[PDB]
């Protein structure tokens, strides 16, 4: 119940919450809506449903950058690094942020603007043979109880990575990273004093999104020979 | 090159 003072870390927790809660709307205080687009069966792919999830990856990875940018010292890194970053890691974010929004009673998932699709829609949207997988991350996900002080200091802690390749200052990177981490473990201890394994287990997460994004990446190649047009240019450039 | 994610990092 006694944890001792940490001002510094409290306040960089603080930034990053208000920055993930400003860049990306919490379940519950959003007005969630349905489709019927092939809500029954399994498809290759439902075009409507691709239309609308590119739609709202696109933003969302717009959200991304900005909460990146929000990010205490990011905007000090040199622009080939920010970029490098945000390429090697949005994807991770962006599977992390559409998990913490699953619904395990009507097994569904609910986008920015309130668009919520059950497993079979998620998987004719685009998701295709990911779909489980996804869905079985979401829902060990559950368990840990993050709320967006967690998951945007993880999503950070994801995303200001050192050891990415090709970094122009790895170093300035891990730097970086070192309060983020302290910051989880003791906000962690804070709400749990009792489990001194949530850290790790926590952490652990991101190595899990990580064999999930690097799939991803294949499903891009796929998802490039169903639809008619070109992939839209910022999933073109995250994923390229 | 990333047209789309520089021109949205230097603003
Ligand atoms: C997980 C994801 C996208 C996403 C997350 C949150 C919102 C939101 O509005 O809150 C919107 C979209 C996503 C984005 C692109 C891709 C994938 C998932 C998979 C895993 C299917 C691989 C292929 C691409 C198209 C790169």
């Amino acid at each position: 119940e006694s944890y001792e003072m940490t001002a510094e870390l409290d306040d960089l927790t603080e930034k990053i919450r208000k920055a993930h809660q400003e860049t990306f709307p919490s379940l519950c205080q959003l007005g969630k809506y349905t489709t019927n687009s092939s809500a029954d069966h399994r498809v290759r792919l439902d075009l409507g449903l691709w239309d609308k999830f590119s739609e709202l990856a696109t933003k969302c990875i717009i959200k991304i950058v900005e909460f990146a940018k929000r990010l205490p010292g990011f905007t000090g890194l040199t622009i080939a690094d920010q970029i490098t970053l945000l390429k090697a890691a949005c994807l991770d974010i962006l599977i992390l942020r559409i998990c913490t929004r699953y619904t395990p009673e009507q097994d569904t998932m609910t986008f920015s603007d309130g668009l919520t699709l059950n497993r079979t829609q998620m998987h004719n949207a685009g998701f295709g043979p990911l779909t489980d997988l996804v869905f079985t991350f979401a829902n060990q996900l559950l368990p840990l109880e993050m709320d967006d002080t967690e998951t945007g200091l993880l999503s950070a802690i994801c995303l200001i990575c050192g050891d990415r390749q090709d970094l122009e200052e790895p170093t300035k990177v891990d730097k970086l990273q070192e309060p983020l981490l302290e910051a989880l473990k003791i906000y962690i201890r804070k709400r749990r004093p009792s489990k001194p394994h949530m850290f790790p287990k926590i952490l652990m997460k991101i190595t899990d999104l990580r064999s999930i994004s690097a799939k991803g990446a294949e499903r891009v190649i796929t998802l490039k020979m169903e639809i008619p047009g070109s992939m839209p240019p910022l999933i073109q450039e995250m994923l390229e | 090159r990333h047209k789309i994610l520089h021109r949205l990092l230097q603003e």
